[PDB]
């Protein structure tokens, strides 16, 4: 809850990574909870952790859009908070986005 | 002829005369034996020189004297180096070691890193070879010789890169980056030093090598106009396309451009390789 | 106008070739006296300490 500093991790395998969801250990997360995870003073990033077997005690794995998009890598530092949703105002009731070809 | 049967004869002679002088029981007995060594010298019996000559300083020795018990002890090590490198090993650590409990750090730093050279050039040990050459770097740095302790960090950077782990190349790249930019005169060639460690970042994961690249580009603003970088970005380009004949093609154009060192083409083969 | 351009230049680079060539092996002679007159006085100084400290320890015990 007051948050804990730890190493990102490689995704292990492509469905979890299709899934957008940061892959955790078992003993550290559980399935469904959700996260803030900080690489700076003014990179604060949200997540949604899924557990995996494959993660070790103390690390969370990310797939590479997740790196892309929150500039996360493989080697560094950050730390992750537990972080609760307000589901009274921060309900999705339409979201839209945008779609491209991933491969030309 | 007559040099080597003669010399041998009067060798033999000054030996003898020594082992029945000491018998009687001694300067004149380390003075004979180090002119019998030299006899043997002038003879090219560099085997059994060295005994003579540790013979002499365990003489010397045993009357206080320190001092030229350790520079025979050097020249007897010398001698063993064509011979036989452990003898010769064991001669110079002693003298390392005399010299050391003296002061004498710069005597000390040249030891190891001749016993360093001896040991990568006529055996091979480079973990042993490293950590003679770490020891010397460690010597100069505690007198303040800049160069001598830049060109042993970076001789143990390569060989680290060569065969060990990644993190010692990047941080002593790093280092001496650091240390020769902001000078004056290396700062023409400090540019290359930051390249190698990015390259040495392609070897874990291109995301790493990309922000190195990066985090070099933003220190160094004369690294982004630098054809170097052009190049590692190319090459970015050729991987993340998964594309071995962009890669080829650049490090063709490039070694047109310039030839190559033959460590950078085998870091690159390496990187290549694993473009999958 | 070629010609006399071309071989200008490659008269001038052949000459700092060669000089380079010459002056960097006389450098390296050079470097090779001063490291063998280094170690001679540094071994001249050591003896000279030696012999002054016997020097001073006879002496006193003399006196």
């Amino acid at each position: 809850m007051a948050g804990r500093s730890m190493q990102a991790a490689r995704c292990p395998t492509d469905e979890l990574s299709l899934s957008n969801c940061a892959v955790v250990s078992e003993k550290d997360y559980q399935s469904g909870q959700h996260v803030i995870v900080r690489t700076s003073p003014n990179h604060k990033y949200i997540f949604t952790l899924r557990t995996h077997p494959s993660v070790v005690p103390g690390s969370v794995a990310f797939s590479l859009p997740q790196r892309k998009w929150a500039g996360l890598s493989i080697g560094q530092e950050i730390e992750v908070a537990l972080y609760s949703f307000d589901k009274a105002k921060q309900c999705i009731g339409t979201m839209t986005i945008e779609i491209d070809f991933l491969q030309k | 002829g007559m040099d080597t049967s003669g010399k041998q004869a009067e060798a033999m002679a000054l030996l003898a005369e020594a082992e029945r002088k000491v018998k009687n029981s001694i300067e004149e007995a380390c003075e004979i034996y180090a002119r019998a060594a030299n006899m043997f010298k002038m003879a090219k019996n560099w085997s059994a020189a060295g005994n003579a000559f540790c013979q002499a300083a365990q003489l010397h020795l045993q009357l206080q004297s320190k001092h030229d018990a350790a520079t025979c002890f050097v020249d007897a090590g010398n001698a063993f180096k064509k011979a036989d490198p452990q003898e010769a090993i064991n001669c110079l650590m002693r003298a390392i070691e005399i010299y050391t409990d003296m002061g004498r750090f710069t005597i000390a730093a040249k030891h190891h890193i001749s016993i360093a050279e001896i040991y990568e050039t006529e055996l091979v040990d480079v973990e042993k070879a490293i950590a003679h050459y770490e020891q010397s770097a460690d010597y100069y740095k505690g007198e303040e010789s800049n160069s001598s302790a830049n060109k042993c960090l970076l001789k143990v950077a390569g060989y680290a890169a060569q065969l060990e782990q990644y993190q010692k190349a990047i941080d002593i790249y790093e280092q001496v980056g650091t240390s020769a930019m902001d000078s004056p005169l290396l700062k023409y060639s400090a540019k290359d030093y930051f390249f190698k460690a990015a390259l040495c970042h392609f070897c874990i994961d291109m995301l790493n090598a990309k922000l190195a690249v990066q985090k070099y580009e933003e220190l160094f603003p004369a690294f982004s106009d630098s054809r170097e970088c052009k190049l590692m970005k190319k090459l970015l380009e050729a991987h993340e396309e998964q594309n071995v004949d962009s890669y080829t093609e650049s490090v063709k154009e490039y070694d047109s451009i310039s030839r190559l060192d033959q460590w950078l083409t085998t870091m690159l083969l390496r990187i290549k390789k694993t473009i999958q | 106008t070629r010609h006399s351009e071309i071989i200008k230049l490659e008269n001038s680079i052949r000459e700092l070739h060669d000089m380079f060539m010459d002056m960097a092996m006389l450098v390296e002679s050079q470097g090779e006296m001063i490291d063998r007159i280094e170690y001679n006085v540094e071994h001249a100084v050591d003896y000279v300490e030696r012999a002054v400290s016997d020097t001073k320890k006879a002496v006193k015990y003399q006196s």
